[PDB]
């Protein structure tokens, strides 16, 4: 009886666990060491500030639930976790995507951009996503409207074409387009600098900074569209939560993509 | 727990360094270039020319973009004990004279001499030459005058200005023993006004898109 | 080194004026300054302080609100905007110059000063007396007391000894209560312990007539004592 | 020509014969006995953090608790050892600095470099800023140490193989030494400022007259070029360090090689040398990114100082011993006690 | 020209041939007499009290 959903329990809790240190340390080596404190960095310091809150905020929640289906903690709090939930992972997207187009902007216009890439602009471009991240995910909250917590369930069914739609769309797949264009032009930059075993190992890391990313969230988002919008089946709940912690792991998987295949982070991550 | 005016001088501290971190912010995004080459090799001439006892300092302004020009070829005094403060220059620009074959004590095996060193020197592995080859008007005639047998004997090749300057910048190149690591430019500047800004805003440029690269990922 | 301050004049009670002094001569625009007021007849009353780069400003108690302090470190001039005067402010104005780190000497000048005529917990500084007779070549001892002791923690003892010469600016002479003063004759020699201090001279002979001010740094509101006049 | 040649080896060897007449014990065997100095074990107290370029020099002041570090940022900053607050920043000409010192009495402060000119900065100004009083410039070479001999009058090391004694308010080199065959890099001043010794990259230490403008006294051993000196607190010896990875002591009396600090895991170079007050403890900085504590007499690795990133340039003992400053290309600066 | 500096050479090694001469053992008795004397007031050398030390905890 126990092991069965001890085992499940100990490999969720441990994987949060070690998803949080990742961010802490990150987090304590942007703003400890001088070296990286450049506002290049600012864009994956807020990134991993917005992983650490999932991790602590929602990913210990969805444990909580997948282990016992019963939300125990009462609907006083499932509004506030799904909003947590909904917010942080569409300012992860557009933290990726904002980090995406610094670089094709530093790439571009390395001479011209350099000015204005100054403390400002960073900040600015954190306000804006958060305000994008707080724009959408409102749609969502049609849950207010309808209420079914007698059903002892947190999670939303919207039944709403466009709406969710453009929740939808501007959410990932705009990002989506937005960063494999933004990367396709750094790339196309990148073989005309190099015209190749470097250009192999360039390759590589835009795979990697790439697949990530779309590993972690294309199955659960494309799930989420075709059962609510279209679909009159529905897939699997513990399926369906699969995908939402497949999902979740970019929050860890993020810091080991980004900050490791750099320099100053390597040496950094040393003296911590 | 601070007296009445520890607190003031705390705050005098702080001024300090608010003054000195917009100071260094100003000087950072400011370009930092090394020249080095013979004294008769144009260097006087050529820094002249772009212009928009110890070390000189020149600066430049082209296209909104600061330069910091950093000439040390009056110092006569032994290296690899000074020229490891200039680690972080951002490029080296090698100046040698085509024209310096007649003159022996042979500064073309001097200059490569020099440019073995530097460019090979620990401390500049990862920064960028650009080889700026000057007298090349006055040259056109001596490569006629006299064969680049006088001091290439393993030239073979036909004694034309076109080929004579290749298998000169091709012989420069060939004593970099890291290629990956660091690239060479390679230019011909004298009897110009506005190609040699060109060819350094270019090289530049490019150096600082290569960072972007390397501290993004993809180098 | 010039410090010149104007606005002075009659001003009718309850009203306003603009007081300014001009800096010239040295780095005003990393220098703090200070304004000190002396009665037509009584001693020196700190108003107020404006710290480098007006980082940090304060008043006294008995100015506070009334008068505000701004600079101009382009214009190289301070200000002191002023309203709702009455018969207790007046007083001369002094422009204080003072630098504050290790080895500084503020309030080491003042200014000539201005003349505004109003038509018709703090730390108490005590003197022993308020005149004693001098003669050229003798030694006279100066004593100074404090409510609290005067030395921090860190083993400095916060003391400044001011002297003014009738109709000139007062000068700084004992700094620290162990240090002597930029520009003084030598002849000074300040000591003191906790919560008692005194000036010692050696002999004193012509231009040592004045008052002499006892002033205590160690927390604001800033104080003076009453003076002692030297008479010859 | 050849005479002169044949009377110099003559009294080259000659010179080599006594220091082996005199040489009847060494050093180890008399120092074996004393009791070992115990792990000497140091924390940085202070990281005097606000510079943003390397670190090349620093100096204490006679009061033991100010100092002045200079870095290839541009500007000199003066640190309250105490409170880390900064006094002052002095804005250079040249930002090309590689050394630099603080006056004994504290109100001058200098500095040189590449620039070819040794700038001297008034920190008791009635303007209230720091700005320089005299540009002492007519060195050929790039400077490579400045120390005050007093108040008003300096001994300057350049690159021109020439170390020189500069006048303050003349302007003028009053007395020129020479005799180095290469550039000469470090220069101590003697407890009496009666005497200094200086180092070369010709592999020799040589001791100069303050007042005598002659050389005194020349010391040779090193492997390779020199780069740091000091006198032992007495006086009457110095450590030299050089590059190639060996500390070697030398007593002015003794006029010979006293006694040589090395280790087989030790290979990079050393940078700068300093004593203790009771000069039982031997502090060198080294480029491998630590300092290692060497015993003066017993020549054992009485501790090892560590926390910088990047190649320990200058180090120094305050005049009272409380504590050793050290700094590193890292732009940081650590107080060790 | 080489003979200026060959003169200068020969003469500065004449000079430094006639110099005063100890044993090494002096040299070395004197060095641990000046390190044992000042011992006790080497803060390095042995750790000192905290109230003492300028340089105590934050
Ligand atoms: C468990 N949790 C689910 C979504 C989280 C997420 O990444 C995310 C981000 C932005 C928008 C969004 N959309 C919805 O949640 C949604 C929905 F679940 C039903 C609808 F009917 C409509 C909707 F919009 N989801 C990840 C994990």
């Amino acid at each position: 009886r126990m092991p069965s959903k001890i085992l499940v329990s100990l490999t969720l809790s441990g994987l949060a666990l070690m998803t949080t240190t990742i961010n802490s340390l990150v987090i304590a080596a942007i703003i400890v060491t001088r070296k990286l404190h450049h506002p290049a960095n600012y864009l994956i310091c807020s990134l991993a500030v917005t992983d650490f809150l999932v991790a602590v905020l929602v990913m210990p929640f969805s444990i909580v639930y997948i282990v016992r289906e019963s939300w125990i903690m009462g609907q006083v709090v499932c509004d506030i976790w799904l909003s947590v939930d909904i917010t942080c992972c569409t300012c992860s997207i557009l933290h990726l995507s904002a980090i995406a187009l610094d670089r094709y902007r530093a790439i571009t216009d390395a001479v011209e951009y350099a000015r204005k890439r100054t403390p400002k602009h960073a900040g600015i471009m954190i306000t804006i996503v958060w305000i994008i991240s707080v724009f959408i995910s409102m749609p969502p909250l049609f849950w207010r409207h309808q209420g079914t917590s007698r059903d002892d369930e947190c999670i939303i069914k919207h039944d709403h074409i466009v709406s969710t739609i453009y929740s939808t769309f501007g959410a990932f797949y705009i990002p989506l387009a937005l960063i494999l264009i933004l990367y396709y032009k750094i790339y196309r930059a990148a073989k005309t600098l190099y015209h190749g075993t470097r250009e192999r190992k360039a390759a590589t890391t835009l795979g990697l900074i790439l697949g990530a990313f779309v590993i972690c969230w294309l199955p659960f988002f494309v799930k989420e569209l075709v059962v609510n919008v279209c679909d009159k089946c529905k897939i699997s709940e513990e399926m369906s939560n699969f995908l939402a912690w497949l999902g979740y792991l970019n929050s860890l998987i993020n810091p080991l993509i980004y900050t490791i295949f750099n320099e100053d982070f390597k040496k950094a991550f040393q003296k911590l | 727990t601070l007296s009445a005016e520890d607190k003031a001088a705390v705050e005098r501290s702080k001024m300090i360094d608010r003054n000195l971190r917009e100071d260094g912010e100003k000087a950072a995004r400011e370009v930092k270039l090394l020249l080095l080459g013979a004294g008769e090799s144009g260097k006087n001439t050529i820094v002249k020319q772009m212009k928009i006892t110890g070390i000189v300092e020149t600066h430049f302004t082209f296209k909104d973009l600061h330069f910091k020009m950093f000439d040390v070829g009056a110092q006569r005094s032994e290296r690899k004990k000074w020229i490891h403060c200039f680690e972080g220059v951002t490029a080296i620009i090698f100046c040698v004279a085509l024209s310096d074959y007649d003159l022996v004590l042979n500064r073309m095996h001097a200059s490569m001499k020099l440019f073995d060193s530097i460019c090979n020197n620990k401390w500049f592995t990862d920064t960028s030459i650009i080889l700026f080859l000057n007298k090349k008007d006055l040259f056109e005639e001596k490569i006629k005058k006299s064969p680049l047998t006088i001091c290439y004997p393993e030239y073979a090749g036909s004694n034309t200005y076109e080929e004579a300057a290749a298998y000169i910048q091709c012989q420069f190149e060939d004593l970099n023993k890291r290629k990956d690591t660091k690239e060479i430019y390679t230019h011909f500047t004298c009897s110009t006004d506005t190609k040699n800004v060109q060819f350094v805003f270019d090289a530049v440029t490019d150096v600082i898109i290569k960072n972007n690269l390397k501290d993004c990922g993809l180098f | 080194v010039q410090l010149v301050e104007s606005g002075g004049g009659l001003v009718q009670p309850g009203g306003s004026r603009k007081l300014s002094c001009s800096a010239s001569g040295f780095a005003f625009s990393s220098f703090g300054m200070h304004w000190v007021r002396q009665a037509p007849e009584k001693g020196l009353e700190w108003v107020a302080y404006i710290s480098s780069g007006s980082g940090t400003i304060y008043y006294a108690d008995t100015v506070k609100g009334r008068f505000t302090i701004s600079r101009d470190d382009p214009k190289n001039t301070l200000f002191l905007q002023m309203t709702s005067l009455r018969s207790e402010d007046t007083a001369m104005y002094y422009c204080v110059r003072s630098i504050y780190y290790y080895g500084s000497s503020p309030f080491d000048f003042w200014g000539q000063g201005t003349t505004l005529t109003v038509s018709s917990s703090d730390i108490v500084m005590t003197q022993a007396t308020s005149s004693v007779p001098v003669t050229p070549g003798e030694s006279v001892s100066i004593s100074c007391r404090s409510s609290k002791s005067l030395l921090h923690s860190n083993g400095n003892t916060y003391l400044y000894w001011f002297l003014q010469r009738p109709g000139q600016s007062p000068q700084l002479l004992i700094y620290r209560m162990s240090n002597l003063a930029s520009g003084v004759p030598d002849r000074f020699s300040g000591s003191g312990s906790g919560t008692a201090f005194t000036l010692t001279i050696s002999r004193l002979e012509a231009e040592d007539v004045g008052v002499y001010y006892c002033m205590q740094h160690l927390e604001y509101p800033l104080t003076f004592g009453a003076g002692t006049k030297l008479e010859l | 020509l050849d005479q002169l040649r044949q009377e110099a080896e003559q009294l080259k060897n000659q010179i080599r014969d006594a220091r082996k007449a005199c040489a009847d014990a060494t050093l180890s065997q008399i120092t074996n006995n004393i009791d070992p100095v115990g792990r000497i074990q140091m924390r940085t107290r202070r990281t005097l953090r606000g510079h943003l370029a390397k670190i090349y020099a620093m100096h204490w002041g006679t009061d033991s608790r100010l100092l002045v570090s200079a870095s290839q940022d541009g500007k000199l900053i003066i640190w309250d050892s105490y409170t880390t607050n900064k006094v002052h920043a002095i804005p250079l000409r040249s930002s090309w600095v590689m050394t630099c010192a603080y006056a004994p009495s504290g109100n001058y402060v200098a500095c040189g470099g590449l620039d070819n000119i040794c700038s001297i900065y008034n920190l008791k100004t009635r303007e209230g800023n720091v700005r320089v009083s005299r540009e002492l410039a007519g060195h050929t070479g790039y400077l490579s140490c400045c120390r005050f001999l007093d108040d008003n009058q300096i001994v300057t090391s350049s690159g021109d193989t020439t170390c020189a004694l500069w006048d303050i308010e003349t302007g003028q080199q009053t007395t020129t030494f020479t005799g180095h065959t290469g550039d000469v890099m470090s220069l101590s001043l003697a407890p009496d400022t009666r005497l200094f010794v200086s180092g070369a990259c010709d592999a020799s230490a040589k001791l100069w007259d303050v007042r005598e403008g002659m050389c005194r006294q020349t010391f040779t051993g090193h492997e390779s070029d020199i780069n740091a000196i000091c006198f032992f607190p007495n006086g009457n010896a110095f450590a030299t360090g050089s590059d190639d990875a060996t500390c070697r002591l030398f007593d002015l009396r003794a006029d010979q090689e006293l006694m040589t600090y090395s280790h087989d895991n030790i290979i990079c170079g050393i940078t700068s040398v300093s004593f203790s007050k009771s000069g039982r403890l031997l502090l060198a900085g080294y480029d491998d990114f630590n300092c290692n504590v060497w015993d003066a007499l017993k020549a054992d690795r009485a501790g090892v100082l560590a926390g910088h990133d990047n190649r320990v340039s200058c180090l120094g003992v305050t005049d009272d011993g409380m504590a050793v400053a050290t700094g590193s290309w890292d732009s940081f600066l650590k107080i060790w006690n | 020209a080489s003979i200026a500096q060959a003169r200068k050479l020969v003469e500065q090694l004449k000079m430094e041939a006639n110099i005063d001469r100890i044993k090494v053992s002096k040299a070395a008795a004197d060095l641990m007499a000046y390190c044992e004397a000042h011992a006790k007031e080497d803060p390095l050398l042995t750790p000192v009290p905290a109230s003492e030390n300028p340089f105590r905890e934050k």
